[PDB]
């Protein structure tokens, strides 16, 4: 979960 | 019957005299913080012993390994030589070896998994203690808050 | 783990706990009688009475 | 010992707030297990702040019970005072009575 | 069990006894300066030892 | 890194957090009284009347 | 256990009895130039020492 989150930010 | 009748009254008397020393809950909790953290200390020594046992098992397998391989350079020696009686004293050093370190090994590999456990059961430990220091705030506050209000009550 | 008597710590929360309980239990009719007397009740309705 | 846990709480979401900040270094650094790590003492600190704050609310609701007692008891030694007043003038007349009546 | 539990006893009377006086705010500090600074004079020597 | 209690690192942290709770505490409860009394609003109350 | 923690804080009394006596600056102030000169004395006669 902290992963897809993490990558969510670094999406941006 | 009626010498164990005695026994429990005598008992009973001890007992209560015992009981109203430590009443008081500030007493009591004072030592039992300081007990489990003297208890971690030592359970970390145990464990540390344990380790330096398991670090010292290895060496000697080690050893035991190293001592093969210097029975086996003896043995080429020997075939170099061409004497037979040489070369199977040497062989016959290096098979009492083996055995010991199979044994060992064994011993070693039980050892290890029980010195895993005990350092997970250290961190659990950690984790208590921490704990306990949260739930005996709480209980001091509640116990002044309770001797103010029986006082109150009794008025 | 066990729970024994000899810990220092199990002994001392099963007496920390019953005499906890048995206070608060006491404190609770201690102040329902505060509650039960009229004056008690009297001054919160009055207050409210009074300003207006 | 309510402003104490007030504190010790503030402290422990500060504690949090300091692990959130080390979990958004360890993403930027992008080691998996450093950013796992962070995570699980979060989790262990928020389970105990929760169980303090439902202790302090029951401490604060004791607390001012408390408080309105007292006012209360401030009301009833100044009474008892006037009550003491009256009660000794009556027992000096009662003394002072009965001499009177044995003759 | 009852000779444990006075030992208990004994040992927590003069522990509360002994830390009120112990408590102490210009002593503790003092106290814990002079000790920090003789520990590191004593870890020096043994560095110089390791250096030898 | 852990050593015992009597070690003034482990020892001075605890003895100033129980002394400080101790002070604010006390402090905190003789400020409220203080304000609660009528007579302390009336002389702010007054000072204004006085001034003009 | 309990003795040792007892003669620490017997000791940080003792020492604050002790600072206080020679807390004024002047005799010890009198007393730290002498021995530094001093100090750098020995030193000096050392080196002369090594020197020679």
């Amino acid at each position: 979960d902290e992963l897809a989150a993490l990558k969510a930010q670094m999406l941006p | 019957m009626g010498l164990f009748d005695r026994i429990k009254r005598v008992v009973s008397s001890n007992l209560n005299d015992l009981v109203n020393k430590a009443e008081d809950p500030e007493k009591m909790l004072e030592q039992a913080i300081l007990e489990m953290q003297e208890d971690l200390v030592q359970l970390r020594q145990g464990v540390a012993q344990a380790i330096a046992a398991q670090k010292r098992s290895e060496k000697q397998y080690n050893d035991a390994q190293n001592e093969i391989n210097k029975w086996q350079r003896n043995a080429q020696l020997a075939l170099q030589k061409g004497d037979e009686n040489l070369a199977r004293q040497a062989l016959e050093r290096k098979k009492t070896y083996t055995d010991t370190s199979a044994a060992l090994k064994a011993s070693l590999d039980t050892q290890s998994t029980q010195v895993e456990t005990l350092k997970r059961n250290l961190i659990q430990l950690e984790s208590k203690i921490s704990e306990a220091k949260t739930k005996k705030e709480m209980l001091k506050a509640r116990i002044t808050t309770a001797k103010a209000q029986e006082q109150l009550q009794g008025m | 783990v066990r729970g024994m008597n000899t810990s220092s710590a199990m002994s001392a929360f099963e007496r920390m706990e019953e005499k906890v309980l048995m206070q608060e239990s006491r404190a609770q009719a201690l102040g329902e009688l505060a509650g039960a007397d009229l004056e008690t009740q009297f001054a919160q309705l009055e207050g409210g009475s009074d300003v207006d």
